[PDB]
């Protein structure tokens, strides 16, 4: 059975929210929990941070969130940090399915002297290890909520979404899926096929496993879920599997959903998309189609959904 | 204040909207029907990027371009003010790098 979730007003917008929040007066919240997400041999620290807005700072799948670290622009004195964007990776009613909060998914950014391997401190991410060193009581500055790239197709119900993600971007997925499958929404009775590929350096570095292979149970002939472990997987020709590997092993019964109109989506670090382009030009033309004219029609059709950074 | 926004395609399309001076032009554009380019929607990258031909904007809501790219007339439309009547040309993300 679904998850009751409230309030269902939150249902009621026409248009999604956009920048309730600026810069330059940004809202209040309070840190609600955090913890790291992997193991020892996750190559970093991901973390799950949950936030408070108190219904305040509302939001729609696929859109993210502005986080203003406390401190000074290093490049502008008498400034304050730049906002950092991060995808939200709850749905709207949150982890708590209170309406009230929203939840990040945040990689630690550090640095290592490319010899010693010594980490310097110094030189890290400023946002992120500030989000992921985050306790529960902790103020943070949101701003947001910004995006309407990511936002998903609702129309049709039973219509097909190919997600794809690496890192991070399996943000705004879990998104989704939580509302296709684990929240009961009565307006919104996902009904088509739901896939995601999802790649990360290891399974130590895995993220939200648990809730993704749940569905595979709940929901068999509404969602595939296929991962891909970097550092503990090769491709055919011996070198290390990656996404575009994976989605190669599919590669005809993806396009098939393609050509029947089925929704793609790429998310995470932006260095995926080369490998995940070049893979998918060799397939187009192993099909006798061009991929440049194959992009173009996709994008007309609005069924390619691309946010990397 | 509401401007007048002219914006310029990368073919000579030009498209003449209404623009509040506290309103982002890249919203006061889709709300006269204009498709513009865009990604984060918040200043933080340069999908949106444009450049000013006459008038200027306040996006210092936006953090993407450097000072320099912002004394040659780049502007981040998703994250721009109309100070005045302007003349943009948009899809200039191509220039950037
Ligand atoms: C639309 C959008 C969505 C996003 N979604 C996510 C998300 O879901 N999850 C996520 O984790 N991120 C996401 N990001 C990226 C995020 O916004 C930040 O860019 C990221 O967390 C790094 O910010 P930071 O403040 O930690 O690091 P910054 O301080 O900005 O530093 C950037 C890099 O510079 C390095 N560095 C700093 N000083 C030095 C120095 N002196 N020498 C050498 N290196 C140095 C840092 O270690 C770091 O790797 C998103 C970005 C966008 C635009
Ligand atoms: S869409 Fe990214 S800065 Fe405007």
């Amino acid at each position: 059975s679904k998850v009751s979730v409230a309030p269902l007003h939150l249902e009621s917008a026409k248009e999604p929210p956009l920048n309730t929040y600026k810069p330059k007066e940004p809202f209040t919240a309070t840190i609600v929990s955090v913890e790291s997400l992997v193991g020892p041999k996750a190559p970093g620290e991901t973390c799950h941070i949950v936030i408070d807005h108190g219904g305040n700072v509302p939001y729609w799948e696929g859109q993210s969130y502005g986080v203003i670290p406390p401190g000074e622009n290093p490049k502008k004195p008498g400034a304050p940090q730049n906002v950092r964007l991060y995808s939200i990776a709850s749905t709207r009613y949150g982890d708590n399915f209170d309406g009230r909060t929203g939840s990040l998914c945040v990689r630690r950014a550090v640095y290592y002297d490319p010899e010693t391997g010594k980490e310097d401190p110094s030189k890290n991410g400023v946002c992120s290890n500030f989000l992921c060193n985050s306790k529960p009581g902790d103020k943070i500055q949101l701003t947001g909520p910004s995006g309407k790239i990511m936002l998903l197709p609702e129309e049709d119900p039973n219509a097909t979404h190919i997600m794809i993600a690496t890192g991070t971007g399996v943000a705004p997925f879990r998104g989704y899926l939580r509302r296709m499958f684990m929240e009961d929404v009565p307006n919104y009775r996902f009904g088509g096929l739901a896939w995601l590929f999802l790649g990360v350096a290891n399974s130590d570095s895995l993220l939200y496993d648990e809730e993704f292979t749940s569905y595979l149970k709940q929901y068999p002939d509404n969602f595939r879920y296929d991962k891909v472990l970097s550092r503990e997987q090769k491709n055919r020709s011996g070198g290390k599997m990656y996404v575009q590997d994976k989605i190669e092993e599919y590669s005809d019964e993806i396009f098939k959903l393609l050509d029947g109109g089925a929704h793609i989506y790429f998310c995470g670090l932006k260095g995926m998309m080369p490998g995940i382009q070049d893979t998918l030009k060799k397939v187009a033309e192993r099909r006798g189609e061009s991929w440049d004219q194959k992009l173009a029609q996709l994008k007309k059709n609005k069924q390619w959904h691309v946010e990397v950074y | 204040a509401v401007y007048k926004v002219k914006l310029v395609g990368p073919e000579g399309e030009e498209h003449e909207f209404d623009a509040p001076d506290d309103a982002y032009i890249l919203d006061a554009a889709e709300t006269a029907g204009v498709e513009l380019p865009y990604s984060c929607r918040a200043g933080a990258c340069s999908t949106c990027a444009g450049k000013i031909e006459s008038g200027s904007v306040d996006q210092s809501d936006g953090s993407f371009l450097d000072d320099g790219q912002q004394e040659e007339g780049y502007v981040l439309t998703c994250v721009s003010y109309p100070k005045s009547d302007c003349v943009i040309h948009t899809h200039k993300e191509g220039d950037l790098y």
